């Protein structure tokens, strides 16, 4: 009873060939007509948007805080000789410090210089599209002394005590406040606590914060934050080609063959956490430098 | 070895009854008025076994538990289960961090089948339960005569070769062969179908032991007269105990609704096995390796398995089974509540089950006129005219002369079912008179018997004088019954309204043809005449010692004519005309005589009035019934004595040619060859019997229909519905709900089929596009498992959309429960709307969040990547992990929202095939509810405190449940314009390819 | 700030509701 395949009467695979053209011509049109009505219906829902700022920004609340290695699990793992063991570090690096170099910031008139001490932040205007292309101020590697160099091609950074930079989630709109000079014991810290969103890294129990002996931060002139100069961002189609503000962290004096843990937590009113997103305002990391 | 052995069985039995006194006594070694000493007796005893049917085959408990874990449905959820704990552990030990979906997922499943084995298995449970409540074994005691001495001992003690005497009352032991009988009937109604009680002679009558008089047989019952008689069989052997060992010992068959649900699952994993494999080899040309690509093949084949249908469509069958339960219409089996909706020839038995198996006085011929008095079972027919003096006379006649008296207990009983001793003739006439004349036991004492005549052997006649206490007349009053052949040689006189008239032949002729109208009608008539004595010749004193001639035998006065036969059941005629209006053949088995069959059959509707036999034509043309064309009678009678000369093909040429059909005289086993020619005509067939010989055509059968109380038990064990009623119009209820029920599951299954493609669908994309995950596995459970039980469940309360008593019965290789049509409405267009309508939602979140739908192109790389907190989106932002999943996570809440939006209009469609919205109405109430638990309970599900905690089903914004509303409008009003032009274009197109 | 949501009110009108359509169903299946 399964050989229904065909018969001197007519049919293929079940049904007749004017049958099988009638159902695959009402199929056609049928599903034709349903494309057509989710297409416009899909448009409709596209003229519903702006294209200068998203409708919906509760879901980025508590802004995150990663770092350079994007490692596959926040672990760097590498050995001090073998230069071939910290390649995909490097690589990352240096791909993700090239649009910083002194070469890709030329153009006046889509760059501006913010300064050399970090200043109060900088709105141009509104969201709108009335005004042109506004400018992005500048960010130049040097403002992370030990880790940016001036090397070749290849950024020749640190075997021994390596660097690890954590930047801030990008986020439209959003305007850092730093904490009150009422610091509730934010281990020490500059006291430039007005112009500059802290960070401040540390172990995470009584053994991976006595490993790691000294760490030593790099920022805007010297402090270990973001200057507020940079931020509110205000979208990749106004601002594009936007270089966020970077901060690098060394670890000088750590216990070599030993993974250490490491927690930069970020500090300010407007910087949120989260016990489920371990990246939502603190950032974590697994080092161990294995000679 | 066992096939010999049933073969063996099912051939007629054989004996050697037709021996002398001298050769059954040398042959069995046995006393003929002694029987056999004690010992002997006792050596028999434990020798064979004690004369009693072995008992069933006992069924344990644990086993059909096993059993209702098991079958298709559940085979199908079982693999899988299996395949989700294959895929777990190929997840498990190939990659990091694994998931746990498929272990969840298998548990679940698991845990479904076991659920619904329990529910399913605690309801044919319940039925079992009130069955076994059911067994009223009496232990009843033979009458033995051993050594030369009369003992009542069980009747399991009881060997072979040994004198028994069964008085009027008792229960007929073993197979006997009488001896020496004294005015002996016995009731072979339970066994081989006669009606009227059969007497039995010790003087061998018949080649057949079924139709001999000298043989007395297992379960029957000695109406009157005391008999002897050699024991012959014992235990199982006997006739009625190989028919019952038959019985058991025969195949069940399928069902048309599990052969439907296999078709059903043979499509499912067609498409499911089609769309994983070729997904498989597409996943493996992108880029996928083998590890990935087996997991997706899985994922999609499982998916594509209907997780809730099985506990959907096994509590609509319960349902169904429980509206059958609360009309007395008990099924042993869940799913044979739908076999009577696909039946197309009811196999059914006359004496017992169309017949209410109880000689009842049917019409009478007072006046030289007919008058038919009230057979139904419950009284509720017409009353003829009794207000003339022939009917007093006629009724005094009828109470006074008969050897007819009720007992103890028959006060509160009614004036049919109540017991009566003596003759079966005699307790009709009682109770006619006890129900249209008032009373018969004051009626019987004011008319004091003087002398008594009994019935004679030759010359029947019955006679007696009673004194008469009218205040007009001193005079005796003599009365007579009897054959009528036998009253007419014996009467001179004719009472008409009152005054009396010579024999004129003028209307004793029409006496005559009244006979013969009575006669040929397949009735017993009886003739009642009386006469005034002369108490000028016969004073207040004298005494008629019966032996000279005292009463004047001939001159007598007769009054009229009482007829007599076994009348069918009250609501019989009238089911048999519903069977036959839903295009049911209705054919007679039975193993009675065919003059009573025939008009039994005329009197309940398998016979219609106009059409004529093969042998009517002939009969009609006063021509040899070899000449006339079996194709100009569209009905026929079948005798046994020709049945058992013929083949399958004469059988066959029988059923096809004929479309009345009625089987009489059929042995046992001839019963089951008939339903089984029946069923090589590739039909569903069911037949409705009660007596020990309906067991195997019940057994066979595709559904065996018993009597709770006129039934034997071996035949309603071997059957698979019971009515404790007795009423057959529960099988036109049968029929009704049957079809009602499959249209519903037709529907209900539409209804979860739907939402297959909107759940696998996102996944697909998820393959293809590489996109976040549309639809999480949890929301499916929600969907599946959840949501949707209730509305499917309530489809099944579906009432008819138009009268399905009307309509044919289903063809099995033409209308199947699932077809293509079924799943070019789900699987094709509606399920297609869902799907559009679940992205439209999802690509509307992610786009107002943030994801253009456009950049969500090959984002599932760093998307289900755990470590890359900085993904970018359409405006620059950097989404953290936990954050984007928590938007994945609050996309899966109301995709499920979505499909829940488009399930109430997929709800509202599906609950009318072909008519509409409007037609039918929203007058399921049950639907309605359905449709209130259903979005109240996916509220709940979305914003209970803790539900992306736990379900990782995060709260919605109140614009996404407005993302789907247009979606659900354009699947009703699609739905609704195609059942339109399906009522106003009932031809092809609209029709044959989407109506399912 | 517009990056807070009073996500706390919508989910309690949304159990409100679950609770007004589900008690009025159960009314539905009881006609009286
Ligand atoms: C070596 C290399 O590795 C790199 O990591 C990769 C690499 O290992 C490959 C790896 O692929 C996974 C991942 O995409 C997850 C993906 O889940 C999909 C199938 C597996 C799941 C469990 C899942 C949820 C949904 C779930 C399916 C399993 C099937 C389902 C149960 C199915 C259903 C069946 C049903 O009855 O109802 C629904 C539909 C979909 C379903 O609900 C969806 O399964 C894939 C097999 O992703 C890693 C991140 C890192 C680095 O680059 C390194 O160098
Ligand atoms: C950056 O690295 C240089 C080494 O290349 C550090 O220079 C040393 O600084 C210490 C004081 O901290 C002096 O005693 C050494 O003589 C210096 N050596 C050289 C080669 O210059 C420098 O301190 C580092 N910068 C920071 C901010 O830590
Ligand atoms: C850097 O860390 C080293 C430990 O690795 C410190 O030196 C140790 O000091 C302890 C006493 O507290 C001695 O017992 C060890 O022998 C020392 N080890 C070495 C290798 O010197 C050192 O003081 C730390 N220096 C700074 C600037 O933090
Ligand atoms: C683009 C779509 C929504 C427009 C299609 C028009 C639909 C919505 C209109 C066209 C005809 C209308 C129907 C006309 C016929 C009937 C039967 C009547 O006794 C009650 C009104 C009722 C039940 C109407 C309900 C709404 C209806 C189906
Ligand atoms: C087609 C019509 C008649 C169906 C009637 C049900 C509709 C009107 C109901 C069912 C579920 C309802 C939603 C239930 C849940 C939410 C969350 C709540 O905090 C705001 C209201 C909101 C957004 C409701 C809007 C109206 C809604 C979509
Ligand atoms: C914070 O307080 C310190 C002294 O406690 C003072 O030197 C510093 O200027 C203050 N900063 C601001 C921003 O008020
Ligand atoms: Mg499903
Ligand atoms: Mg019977
Ligand atoms: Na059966």
């Amino acid at each position: 009873k399964k050989f229904i395949w065909n018969s001197e009467k007519k049919e293929f695979l079940g049904r007749t060939g004017g049958s099988w053209f009638k159902i695959l011509l009402f199929y056609v049109i049928f599903y034709g007509c349903l494309a057509g009505i989710f297409i416009g219906t899909i448009q409709v829902m596209l003229l519903t948007i702006s294209e200068f700022k998203p409708t919906y920004q509760d879901r980025v609340a508590p802004p995150g805080l990663t770092q350079i290695p994007q490692s596959q699990k926040t672990e760097i793992s590498f050995r001090p000789n073998d230069p071939q063991s910290y390649e995909s570090y490097v690589v990352s690096i240096v791909r993700f410090l090239e649009k910083y170099k002194d070469l890709a910031q030329k153009d006046d008139m889509i760059f501006e210089d913010c300064g050399n001490v970090p200043s109060e932040l900088k709105e141009r205007g509104e969201y709108n599209n009335e005004r042109g292309e506004r400018k992005v101020c500048r960010f130049r590697l040097e403002w992370l002394g030990n880790c940016s160099g001036l090397n070749d091609e290849t950024y020749g950074y640190k075997d021994g005590k390596p660097c690890v930079i954590i930047k801030l989630n990008r986020v439209l709109g959003f305007k850092p406040k730093p904490p009150k000079n009422e610091s509730l014991e934010t281990y020490p810290v500059m006291k430039y606590n007005p112009y500059v969103l802290p960070v401040h890294c540390t172990g995470k129990r009584d053994e991976d914060k006595e490993k790691v002996g000294t760490m030593e931060y790099f920022g805007l002139g010297g402090y270990p934050g973001f200057p507020l100069q940079y931020y509110p961002y205000y979208g990749k189609l106004l601002q594009p080609k936007y270089l966020q503000p970077l901060m690098a962290v060394q670890f000088t004096n750590l216990t070599m063959d030993t993974e250490i843990r490491i927690e930069c937590k970020a500090y300010g009113e407007n910087i949120g956490y989260s016990e489920k997103d371990r990246f939502q305002g603190r950032f974590d990391v697994k080092i161990e430098v294995k000679s | 070895k066992e096939r010999d052995m049933d073969e063996l069985k099912k051939e007629v039995s054989m004996d050697d009854h037709k021996l002398s006194l001298d050769e059954l006594h040398r042959k069995y070694g046995t006393d003929l008025s002694r029987g056999l000493t004690p010992a002997r007796a006792a050596e028999i005893l434990a020798r064979d076994g004690p004369n009693a049917l072995t008992p069933p085959p006992t069924t344990p408990e644990w086993v059909k538990f096993c059993r209702q874990l098991f079958g298709g449905f559940s085979m199908l959820l079982w693999i899988g289960a299996i395949l989700c704990f294959l895929a777990y552990g190929i997840q498990a030990a190939t990659e990091e961090e694994p998931q746990n979906d498929n272990l969840y997922l298998g548990v679940v499943l698991s845990a479904v089948v076991i659920i619904t084995g329990c529910f399913s298995y605690y309801q044919e449970a319940k039925s079992s339960k009130i069955m076994e409540s059911f067994k009223n074994m009496v232990p009843q005691q033979a009458l033995v005569i051993r050594n030369g001495e009369k003992m009542s001992i069980n009747a399991e003690e009881v060997v072979v070769g040994d004198l028994v005497e069964v008085k009027g009352g008792d229960r007929i032991p073993a197979d006997l062969r009488i001896i020496s009988a004294n005015g002996c009937k016995v009731d072979n109604s339970s066994l081989t179908g006669e009606s009227e009680p059969q007497t039995r002679s010790p003087d061998f009558t018949n080649e057949n032991p079924l139709e001999t008089r000298n043989i007395a047989f297992f379960s029957t019952n000695c109406v009157e007269g005391t008999a002897r008689g050699i024991v012959v069989y014992t235990g199982d052997r006997t006739v009625m105990g190989r028919i019952a060992t038959l019985a058991s010992g025969l195949e069940g068959g399928q069902t048309p609704i599990a052969a439907e649900i296999e078709h059903f699952i043979h499509i499912i994993t067609g498409v499911a096995v089609f769309l994983g494999v070729s997904f498989f080899i597409l996943s493996l040309i992108l880029e996928y390796t083998w590890l990935e690509a087996v997991i997706f093949l899985i994922g999609i084949i499982v998916a594509n398995v209907p997780e809730g249908l099985l506990a959907t469509v096994t509590v609509c069958l319960t349902l169904t089974a429980k509206r059958m339960a609360r009309k007395n219409c008990l099924v042993k089996n869940l799913e044979a509540v739908e076999t009577l909706g696909s039946t197309s020839t009811i196999c059914s038995d006359k004496t017992g089950t169309l017949t209410q198996n109880r000689m009842t006085v049917a019409h009478m011929w007072s006046d030289n006129q007919i008058h038919e008095a009230d057979t139904t079972e419950n009284q509720s027919g017409v009353s003829f005219d009794k207000t003339s003096a022939t009917w007093l006379a006629l009724s005094r006649i009828a109470g006074l002369c008969n050897r007819a008296v009720f007992q103890a207990n028959q006060e509160n009983l009614p004036i049919l079912k109540r017991a009566v001793a003596g003759d079966a003739s005699e307790s009709a006439l009682l109770k006619c008179i006890e129900l249209c004349c008032g009373s018969v036991k004051e009626m019987r004492e004011r008319y004091t018997k003087i002398v008594e005549i009994p019935f004679n052997s030759t010359n029947k006649y019955q006679l007696s004088i009673h004194k008469n206490p009218n205040t007009a007349e001193p005079r005796h009053l003599l009365v007579m019954k009897g054959a009528p052949e036998r009253i007419l040689d014996r009467c001179s006189s004719i009472l008409i309204h009152g005054k009396e008239q010579p024999l004129d032949e003028e209307l004793k002729d029409a006496f005559q043809n009244a006979y013969l109208e009575l006669g040929g009608l397949g009735e017993r008539v009886l003739g009642f005449c009386h006469l005034f004595l002369p108490d000028e010749q016969f004073p207040e004193g004298f005494q008629f010692d019966t032996d000279d001639v005292n009463f004047p035998l001939d001159n007598l006065c007769f009054v009229g004519l009482i007829s007599m036969i076994d009348p069918p059941r009250a609501a019989v005629p009238d089911a048999v005309g519903k069977c036959r209006s839903a295009g049911i053949k209705v054919i007679m088995v039975t193993g009675d005589h065919p003059i009573t069959a025939k008009a039994i059959a005329k009197g309940v509707g398998i016979i219609s009035e106009g059409n004529e036999t093969v042998e009517d034509i002939a009969a009609r043309l006063n021509i040899p019934v070899s000449q006339v064309n079996p194709r100009d009678a569209k009905a026929c009678v079948v005798h046994g004595s020709d049945l058992k000369d013929m083949t399958s093909e004469q059988l066959d040429d029988i059923l096809k040619y004929h479309t009345e059909i009625v089987f009489a005289r059929t042995s046992p086993q001839q019963k089951l060859i008939i339903v089984e020619g029946c069923q090589r005509q590739g039909a569903i067939v069911a037949v409705t019997g009660d007596g020990v010989n309906d067991s195997p055509a019940s057994k066979k059968a595709d559904i065996g229909v018993a009597m709770g109380i006129a039934g034997s038990d071996v035949s309603k064990q071997a059957a698979d519905m019971i009515l404790l009623d007795d009423n057959f119009a529960s099988i036109v209820t049968g029929v009704e709900e049957g079809r009602l029920i499959f249209d519903n599951l037709k529907k209900s299954i539409a209804y979860t089929l739907t939402s297959n493609i909107p759940e696998i669908t996102p996944f697909l994309i998820f393959i293809i596009a590489n996109i976040p995950l549309p639809l999480g596995t949890v929301t499916i459970l929600c969907i599946d498992l959840g949501t949707d039980m209730v509305p499917a469940i309530s489809l099944a309360y579906e009432q008819a959309e138009s009268d399905i008593m009307k309509r044919q019965p289903r063809n099995p290789k033409t209308d199947k429960l699932v077809n293509e049509q079924l799943i070019s409405m789900a699987y094709g267009q509606i399920g297609m709307i869902q799907a559009l309508g679940g992205f439209f939602t999802y690509f509307v979140i992610l786009a107002e969040n943030g994801f253009l739908p456009i950049h969500l192109l090959g984002l599932r790389v760093n998307w289900d990547d755990r470590w890359i907190n900085d993904v970018e989106d359409s405006y620059g932002q950097q989404w953290t992990y936990e954050q984007r999943k928590i938007v994945e996570f609050t996309c899966h809440t109301p995709f499920f929202v979505t499909i829940v939006v488009v399930q109430w209009a997929d709800l509202v469609i599906c609950k009318t095939r072909r008519n509409s919205v409007f037609q039918q109405g929203m007058k399921n109430k049950i639907l309605i509810f359905g449709l209130f638990e259903e979005t109240a309970l996916a509220a709940f599900l979305s914003y209970c405190p803790g539900m992306g905690v736990a379900l990782r089903m995060y709260p919605l914004k109140p614009t996404w449940w407005f993302c789907a509303f247009p979606y659900s409008l354009l699947i009703f009003v699609y739905d609704e314009v195609r059942k339109l032009i399906i009522r106003r274009r009932p031809g092809g197109w609209v029709e044959k390819e989407t109506y399912y | 700030d517009p990056f807070y949501y009073d996500y706390e009110t919508v989910r309690n009108g949304g159990l409100i509701f679950a609770a007004l359509a589900f008690i009025v169903g159960l009314i539905i299946i009881l006609s009286k």
